[PDB]
């Protein structure tokens, strides 16, 4: 037959491809950068606290002035906060209460979110009747929607359930290009700095590199042994990090197309929930679900900081694009900001 | 990359035995709860026996309960359902599931179509 | 510039007091989860309850009784896993799984799916509310002999009707133990568990039975009851 | 089956054809970009509480 | 004197015990506002406040007239047999309302959820604080209470307030832990029925225990003292005022054992851990 003759060419290329894995694996990160001086100790502090919220938060994301910044709540809500001076700008109610997800887009035009209702809402805050509403509503998706970024203020990627990514034109409400070949639920992605890639976690412990433009899958990386639930660019757009349920973080790299460094300690066996870099990279802040949060030298591997303030699993976080602050999104209805 | 490779199982008469044994790459062993999940012939996935971190508990479904054990040795990385006593009704593939979450109890592995984390299967093959 | 500063300090005043309105309705509503098997009844307990008292198939139904308003959501629109979006309730206030009772094969996979709830990492303080559905057609299958338990289970065969069971007037004895035998199935996985911060109640219904709502009523007030103990531990 | 097996072999055979640059090379070029923007990180060089916009 | 030093040991003893409790609780509630978050914390505070005006208002004084064994503070001491008055039916009524509170919460959990808003939460701590202030000052500034300076309440005075505080608190309390021991004692025959059920009177004694410690200290503590209270003024058979003196020490270290055995919930805890160490 031939079902079994691909099924041996399949593993005769895997074994090709972890040879030519091998062949590049000269060194590793850590003997280069075991020179380097240490980031020292850094002790970030609570500056505010942004309450409101009825459920759990499930999302967060700062907007590209690092001032505002919208959360999803399981109450049915978005609200925008004016992280500053901790006012509220915006209380979105939801038609569904499950969110799960939730952006901000880099004009401030429009905050998007969804859920288990299989829908991207996007909302224009800058309505000219007065109040937010909705503008526009994305359905298509056979899944429970995990996450989405905007590219512009009329294109925007889902990630879903049903295994695949999507983008979309919101005007025409057509997802002008599917991504398909994940095997477990996408659970996160993340967009390269300037738009032409992106990368994406999912429940089949993959993360892959897709191409926006042409629809396709150009590099499929692996490591964890189990779920990956949250994934973030490097700011350089040469790397990228990933944490999966296996209480690992690991640093991959786009050019030599294998797995960099293996962020870990053995007196900590819970999932990752939330990870992002900060300003220089130098710094990877890695969500836990032990209530904590860890700073990572991006760089040697060591633990340096921790942010131990939420009291429930921490859900999301984000580094402001000025790098001043981060943000830390918890179960426990609150948000966090550090700096 | 986790991948989990079962071998063992051909054509043996009702009565028989077997011996399936599933070798696991790629991750911990110790870490995870293990579970054989068979499928017959025209019927959805079905769920065998699961045995837990450290062969402490085990758990049999009804069906083959006093007739199959299953052992593991985190050693050599592995793990074995000995079948005994075979029915015409044990003709099955037999897919050695992993549960998604290492330190935890809970698993969801008998899904219809795709679990990322089971093996490929041995057709174990029951008749006259 | 300080003007600005006024108006976001009043658009603060009315966000905060609309979500002062929309705190105490969310406090009043009390969500229930439907999960389980398929085959078994989940969208005929949501119909027949937006039959009867009303609400808004769909994935929700909303009803009150004596006052107390309810929101029970079923799922239906995902894929077969549900590893990752059940975490989506774990502050539900209970889950209602429903059972088909009278089918013996899919049994084992209720009896996973059931153990897998419960020692969720998730959902420990979640008590589920357990429907053995369909009694009428495990009678028949009962009656008819055709199809028999200890073929699936053959623990059946010892097993003895509890001297604390309560039959309804005009039951044969083999339907009695064979439904009270699924119901020590479920619990001896509840309580082989524990740890008293959650409880499984069971109730032999029938989808069209015209009680769902108050078995939900007394046990979801049984849980808030429970959960006050507890908090005080006079429990 | 069939199909997943054909697209499998077709990913696989586009991921193959990929050039990969050396580990060595790769931290080096971590490493530069690090310490290249470590002065304007202020997450890891504390900036003065008068330019903290969330102090006072 | 030896005992006399002991005597002074001890009651510094009893006002730093009180004044640290007290502040403990007050302190993990101000700082922490997801302990304030609940209703039933709100009573809390107000009984955690009432034993630090207890402590801070009451107690130094009387326990340096005891040393001492001559009140120095002359004009001031009226004044001060109001405060105590106060400050000590500021305590029992306070627990009182604490009792009902959990009886609404565990004889109507629906009913509870809805109707008992921060809103009813401070009108039930009104009523205690403005009932405990009126009993107490508005009979002293009138001289009604008087039938070293002296401190022995009229007859009727102290019957009255004797009932109004000991008592309407003691048959509140006796009536709803009753209440509540039955409903309890209901759920455990369920939940037992249950799990006997799934294998074919631990739980009752951790009831009985926590019941008893929670009414017995509070009886143990200030029955006494208003038996006392009604019986030696009307016949002043009698005591002493040595005995009637431990007597009242007895009702202020109810004062100081309260924050242990109604602020130990496991946030309570958490939050006393993290802020000592
Ligand atoms: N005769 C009978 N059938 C029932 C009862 N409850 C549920 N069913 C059957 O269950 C089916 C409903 O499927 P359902 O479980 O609601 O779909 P799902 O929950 O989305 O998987 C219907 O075809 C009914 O015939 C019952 O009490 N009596
Ligand atoms: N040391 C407390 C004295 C006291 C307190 C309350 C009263 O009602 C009373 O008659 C006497
Ligand atoms: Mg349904």
């Amino acid at each position: 037959s031939e079902l079994d003759q691909l099924r041996q060419e399949a593993e005769q290329l895997k074994n090709q491809i972890r040879d030519a894995r091998k062949a590049c694996a000269d060194a590793t990160l850590s003997q280069i950068t075991n020179n380097i001086d240490p980031v020292g100790r850094i002790q970030m502090r609570t500056r505010r606290t942004l309450r409101g919220h009825l459920a759990k938060i499930y999302a967060m994301h700062w907007g590209t002035d690092s001032r505002l910044l919208v959360s999803a709540s399981q109450d049915g809500k978005l609200i925008i906060w004016d992280s500053y001076t901790t006012n509220k700008v915006h209380a979105i109610p939801l038609r569904s209460s499950w969110v799960m997800t939730c952006a901000y887009a880099p004009s401030g035009n429009y905050v998007a979110c969804g859920g288990l209702d299989n829908i991207c809402s996007i909302y224009n805050l800058k309505t000219r009747e007065g109040n937010v509403r909705v503008s526009r509503e994305l359905a298509g998706h056979t899944g429970y929607l995990s996450c989405c970024r905007f590219l512009d203020d009329n294109q925007i990627v889902t990630s879903s359930g049903d295994t695949t990514c999507a983008l979309w034109d919101i005007e025409t409400g057509q997802q002008t290009t599917t991504f398909t070949g994940h095997t477990g639920d996408v659970m996160s992605l993340s967009l390269a700095p300037d738009t032409r890639l992106f990368v994406s976690g999912a429940c089949d412990a993959s993360a892959k590199l897709w191409d926006v433009r042409e629809g396709m899958c150009r590099q499929t990386f692996t490591g964890h042994e189990s779920d990956i639930n949250a994934i973030c660019f490097f700011p350089n757009g040469n790397a990228f990090a990933t944490g999966s349920d296996d209480a690992t973080c690991r640093l991959f790299d786009l050019r030599a197309d294998q797995e960099l460094m293996t962020y870990s300690h053995d007196n900590i066996i819970c999932g990752i929930t939330s990870v992002s870099f900060s300003k220089s990279g130098r710094l990877l802040l890695a969500g836990y679900d032990d209530f904590n949060c860890n700073v990572w030298d991006a760089l040697k591997a060591d633990r340096a900081g921790v942010l131990a303030g939420h009291d429930n699993r921490v859900s999301c976080l984000g580094v402001t694009d000025d790098g001043m602050a981060v943000a830390t999104g918890s179960w426990d209805s609150f948000l966090k900001i550090w700096n | 990359q986790v991948q989990l490779q079962e071998s063992g199982g051909g054509l043996v008469q009702p009565g028989g035995s077997l011996r399936l044994s599933c070798a696991a790459s790629g991750f911990t062993f110790s870490n995870y709860k293990m579970n054989w999940v068979r499928q017959a012939p025209g019927k959805g996935l079905e769920w065998v026996s699961d045995i837990s971190q450290s062969g402490a508990s085990i758990s049999y479904t009804g069906s083959v309960k006093g007739r199959f054990t299953i052992s593991r040795d985190n050693a050599k990385n592995t793990l074995y359902l000995q079948m005994n006593s075979l029915k015409p009704e044990d003709t099955a593939v037999y897919y050695c599931a992993r549960c998604p979450a290492p330190f935890t109890r809970d698993c969801f592995d008998v899904t219809s179509t795709t679990y990322a984390y089971r093996g490929q299967g041995t057709q174990v093959t029951v008749s006259s | 510039q300080r003007n600005e500063e006024k108006a976001q300090r009043e658009a603060n005043k009315k966000i905060e007091k609309q979500l002062q309105k929309d705190k105490q309705v969310y406090r009043a509503t009390h969500r229930l989860l439907l999960l389980g098997a398929d085959n078994s009844g989940k969208s005929t307990i949501v119909k027949q309850m937006r039959i009867l008292h009303g609400g808004s198939g769909i994935f929700e139904t909303k009803f009150q009784v004596d006052k107390v308003n309810f929101h029970m959501f079923d799922v239906g629109g995902q894929r077969d896993e549900r590893r990752k979006w059940i975490q989506c309730f774990n502050d539900v206030t209970a889950i209602i799984f429903v059972v088909d009772s009278s089918d013996y094969n899919r049994l084992q996979e209720a009896l996973n799916l059931f153990k897998s709830i419960w020692n969720n990492r998730w959902l420990r303080t979640i008590s589920v509310i357990l429907f053995l559905n369909k009694q009428d057609l495990l009678a028949e299958k009962v009656l008819a002999g055709k199809s028999k338990i200890e073929d699936y289970f053959p623990e059946f065969a010892r097993y003895t009707t509890p001297e604390d069971a309560t039959p309804e007037p005009g039951e044969d004895p083999r339907v009695t133990r064979a439904k009270y035998f699924i119901r020590d199935e479920f619990l001896r996985i509840s309580t082989a568990s524990g740890d008293g911060r959650h409880y499984c109640y069971p109730h032999f219904t029938c989808a069209v039975d015209t009680e769902n709502a108050r078995r939900i009523f007394n046990d979801c007030r049984d849980i808030i009851q429970r959960m006050h103990l507890r908090q005080y531990e006079l429990l | 089956s069939i199909a997943q097996a054909r697209k499998l072999v077709e990913q696989l055979k586009m991921e193959a054809n990929i050039d990969r640059i050396k580990v060595s090379k790769a931290a080096a070029d971590l490493m530069a970009y690090c310490e290249a923007h470590a002065k304007e990180d202020p997450l890891l060089t504390p900036v003065p509480a008068s330019e903290n916009p969330f102090r006072e | 004197f030896s005992v006399r030093i002991l005597t002074a040991c001890f009651l510094s003893l009893l006002i730093l015990s009180t004044l640290l409790g007290n502040t403990l609780v007050c302190a993990a509630v101000i700082r922490f506002r997801h302990l304030r978050s609940k209703v039933t914390n709100f009573f809390v505070i107000s009984l955690a406040v009432s034993d630090l005006l207890v402590a801070v208002l009451v107690m130094p004084w009387k326990a340096v007239a005891e040393i001492a064994g001559f009140w120095p503070f002359g004009s001031f001491c009226n004044i001060w047999v109001a405060f105590d008055i106060m400050c000590s039916t500021a305590s029992i009524l306070n627990l009182c309302v604490i009792s009902v509170d959990r009886y609404w919460a565990i004889s109507s959990p629906f009913r509870y959820e809805r109707k008992m808003t921060p809103k009813a939460a401070f009108i039930l701590i009104s009523v205690a604080w403005t009932l405990s202030v009126l009993i107490s000052f508005i009979p002293v500034q009138l001289s009604w209470h008087k039938a070293n300076c002296d401190s022995s309440l009229s007859r009727t005075y102290a019957i009255s307030s004797s009932v109004i505080s000991f008592y309407i608190p003691v048959a509140i309390m006796i009536v709803t832990y009753t209440r509540i021991y039955r409903i309890a004692q209901k759920q455990i025959r369920r939940i037992a029925a249950l799990e006997r059920a799934a294998v074919h009177f631990k739980r009752e004694t951790k009831v009985l225990k926590t019941l008893s410690v929670i009414m017995g200290v509070f009886v143990c503590c200030w029955l006494p003292f208003f038996i006392l209270n009604c019986i030696l003024p009307f016949c002043g058979f009698c005591i002493d005022s040595n005995t009637f003196d431990v007597f009242v020490w007895f009702g202020w270290a109810n004062s100081s054992l309260n924050p242990i055995i109604y602020a130990f919930n496991a946030d309570f805890r958490k939050a006393f851990s993290t802020l000592l160490g």
